[PDB]
């Protein structure tokens, strides 16, 4: 709306609910959203993780740059930029560097894991990256190495 | 004539370009890679 | 210290509470996942554990969070901004009553009367005056000006009024009730509780020597009982108690959360579980 | 138990079996709903509704699947835009427009 | 207070302490949904908050759970006469052990040997008697009445059975240790846990004052303190001490809960972790 | 109780405390979903409540995680050397903080000069000393060994070194202010915290029996307050104040696990949130 304003929209992701007025609960009608959402993120994750992502090569002046999410030149029109945002732009571009680190999977009742994780950044809402996150924990849940599981 | 109007609308204000950049979690398949065959246990009896 | 609480400080105040409780909430989250390895888990909490979106607040570093509390802080309590920056947009019209008060009342402030015929000393959890003069029964000794709850135990030649073991008023005040001349001494203890929390005072002595070192001319280091007396004391008259206590609570979370992202451990569960 | 009568409270139950069977059970005989299902005419109303409803509470409390089902209903309670409905809506002759948006 | 605990007291307290339980889980799971709705925190709790399908719950609303907590207290503790066949109670076969108690021991009863030989005061945490007239060693002075389990500090003057610092039994007796003339004083300290709980006793008060008022005739309010040694002093000799524990963890936790519903606030780690 | 403590234990001890956590998450999970029946507690806890994997320990029985138990703490509170010391240095692995101390200070631990000229009696959180002869104002009465944080309140005739009622140095030496004559009596109370943690010290008590009868030699049944003082004198020269926090929480949190096996109550927050 103005120059150092944006806003991002909050548009409809997952449908689901239905609606019977005999029973007034709310409870219930949370349980049917929930429901076919945990049916969508299961689908999702059966028999796959998650290990591909798009980058730009490691040249030899810079390190590896993520290019994940929204492109940064979209917004050039999408956000209707001024020329000093537009200067910007390429410098947040390569500050979008992949990290690299190791974690824990599991919980008490599986087991527990380490494994080794990359955080690729990447341009979008924040409602994406909570799903991002679920889907993770849901693709993780049961993770074990072949010495941990020969052992 | 009546209006149906709503109330509490939540919407994000970012105030910043820097805002737009998340994160993920990947796999380092490169030191932790995926596994193609099950392990084979053959077992015997005491 | 010297503060002025504005008008709006219980808004503000859940606001910050609520920023403060997500922010524990991560914290333990990453702390959950960290896999030991070469990697300090310093590196691993600032690479993950900041990112938090809220209306109005919308950082990716606890340096983020860090200026998100440094702002709510010096709206609500120093001189600072009247009017927040997003309070438009928050619809605080409802609030969440915060947890209650878990502060043992170690130390209990007293004030004498302006006779001047008491000589006043202090125990953990007890009081006791010593007549300088002739005292007759039934006469004001003290009163205490922070307010307190609790049982009452150990009264000795003075009265207290409370119904089975519990103190009835939240400001008792204690009374002679027998004639005692020549240098008599009377004892008052209570196991009772004060306003504030108990748990992560360490990380509050850091909190509040962070928050002192930025605001260094309102705010000076010190104990977390004198703090909290002074805010309450600075507290305007025209106030209810549920909106006092959300005032309370963000007085004593924001220290407690500045010290918390400093010593990568727990938190409270009255920070936690709010 | 309040909401309906013993029937259509018997009814709900069974439609709520259906569902949680086909949300997340792959297929296979049931034993007990088959048991149940065979013998219901066996039994009084009341108490076929009594025994069903020991079954439901044999499950309760703070356990692994309710946590997993409050998880994803406390981000359906905190984002209702995403989903597609709204708590509730306001008729008025004259609507007072917020300055805020 | 006048009560009787029936012999089917550790079954019934079974039921209410899970209800309790389920209760207190329900109320925080709750508190962090709400936000980005048009409906007070009362409102969308007395929507969602109370619905626990339990044999014996017939509604969904926290009145209905207040309504059977009051059946089950009825029950219990004030009438041996009515037994409820809606609960699933009749069915039991085993109970659960519940939480450590963790309430501090700060006035501790004790009962003084008949002769009129000594003169008791109470402290902090310690208990000093004075010596009216010239008592040799090798004589009990005062026995505990109501348990208490931990470390001994600063004993002068007496002999308390102990070893490396931790009390042996669970009522000790404090014996005079060197013979002294009279007007002496002899001190005992104790880093000791008394039965019952301690977090909670804001909602104590308020949770007893309503059950006061429901049970006219056999509750008064009282302090915690107070209510939990009487409690005590009621339940039957021949009990182990599984089931007097469990018990007691249900008559601390009704109250607790009763004022839990009304002040939408946390919930004490004794009653959640059941 | 003697033992040794080498320079691997920190390493030692964040896998025992990752264990420690590990079982007290797996009773919790096991307790909440237990429902009454012909099979008893303790028998549904032994079938899957002993079932937890992770690096190193491969054990599906209580009996396997009480030997992991045994093992660590022999490694590493036992044994006398584990390697040459640059091995130790040169890890590059790192570790996570643990829990603050939460153990209240009632005991503290103070010595007095060589002179004599002193007499020491304790209270709750509170030293009084007598003077035998006349000392001249401004000189060290009382030093404190066993380390301690947090506010002072009543002092009475001494200065300590404290700004806004808080504490400076955790080592704390109470100076005369004023010329006094013989048999004057000087005070200082603290509301502070020592080293350790204050809840689940039922557990404690049960687990140092279990894992003295099997270390007979070297260690002894004792309280919690002693152990601590003893484990943290017993600390080698060198160590950063990471290393020691680490190594202490091991050290308490193996007993109050053991104990916890044995009473199958809930686990306290400090041993569960590491």
């Amino acid at each position: 709306p103005e120059e150092n304003v944006y806003i991002l929209l909050p548009i409809q992701a997952y449908t689901g609910g239905v609606i019977d007025r005999r029973d007034a609960s709310f409870s219930n009608f949370a349980y049917s959203i929930a429901s076919k959402l945990m049916m969508e993120l299961s689908a999702a994750t059966h028999n796959k993780i998650f290990t591909d992502y798009t980058r730009i090569a490691a040249s030899a002046l810079g390190p590896e740059i993520s290019t994940e999410g929204m492109p940064l030149f979209s917004l050039i029109e999408s956000l209707e930029l001024t020329e000093a945002e537009t200067s910007r732009l390429p410098v947040i571009q390569d500050s979008m560097v992949i990290q690299k680190s190791t974690a824990t999977v599991g919980n008490a009742q599986q087991g527990i894991s380490t494994i080794n994780i990359k955080r690729v950044p990447f341009v979008g809402s924040a409602f994406q990256q909570v799903i991002d996150q679920l889907l993770w924990e849901y693709s993780t849940t049961s993770l074990t190495t072949k010495e941990q599981r020969r052992q | 004539y009546v209006a149906v109007r709503i109330s509490r609308f939540q919407l994000e204000v970012l105030r910043d370009l820097h805002d737009l950049v998340r994160s993920r979690t990947y796999l380092d398949v490169s030191k932790s890679p995926l596994a193609t065959t099950p392990i084979r246990v053959v077992e015997y009896v005491r | 210290m010297n503060l002025e609480i504005n008008n709006f400080a219980p808004a503000i105040s859940s606001i910050g509470s609520q920023l403060c409780s997500l922010s524990a909430q991560k914290l333990l989250t990453c702390r959950k996942q960290y896999g030991n390895g070469a990697k300090s888990f310093e590196e691993f909490y600032a690479e993950i554990g900041g990112i938090i979106g809220m209306m109005g607040i919308n950082s990716q570093t606890p340096s983020g969070i860090r200026e998100a509390i440094y702002r709510l802080y010096q709206s609500a309590f120093l001189f600072g901004d009247i009017f927040p920056e997003s309070f438009g947009i928050q619809n605080t019209q409802n609030i969440k009553p915060p947890p209650g008060f878990t502060a043992p009342a170690k130390k209990l402030e007293v004030v004498l009367p302006q006779g001047g015929a008491f000589d006043l000393i202090y125990n953990n959890g007890e009081i006791r005056v010593t007549t300088t003069r002739n005292v007759q029964a039934g006469d004001l000794v003290c009163t205490v000006t922070f307010p307190i709850q609790g049982s009452v135990i150990a009264t000795r030649n003075c009265h207290v009024n409370e119904i089975g073991g519990q103190l009835t008023t939240t400001r008792p005040e204690i009374i002679a009730s027998v004639p005692m001349p020549a240098r008599t001494v009377i004892v008052a203890s209570f196991d009772a509780i004060e306003i504030g929390y108990g748990e992560g005072d360490d990380l509050f002595a850091i909190g509040i020597a962070i928050l002192s070192n930025r605001f260094n001319g309102q705010i000076t280091p010190m104990s977390r009982h004198n703090y909290m007396t002074q805010m309450f004391a600075n507290l305007p008259a025209n106030m209810s108690e549920r909106d006092s206590s959300a005032v309370l609570h963000f007085a004593q979370a924001a220290p407690v959360v500045l010290g918390m992202m400093e010593r990568l451990t727990g938190a409270p569960k009255w920070v936690l579980d709010y | 138990p309040t909401r309906y009568g013993t029937s259509e409270s018997i009814d709900k139950f069974k439609i709520a079996w259906e569902n949680v069977e086909s949300v997340l059970n792959m297929e296979g005989n049931d034993f007990v709903k088959t048991i149940m299902y065979a013998y219901e005419d066996n039994f009084p109303k009341k108490d076929f509704y009594m025994m069903l409803k020991q079954i439901a509470s044999d499950g309760q409390g703070a356990h692994p699947i309710a946590a997993a089902i409050d998880q994803l209903r406390t981000i359906v309670y905190r984002e209702p835009e995403r989903f597609g409905y709204i708590d509730s809506v306001i008729l008025t002759h004259n609507p007072d427009v917020d300055t805020a948006y």
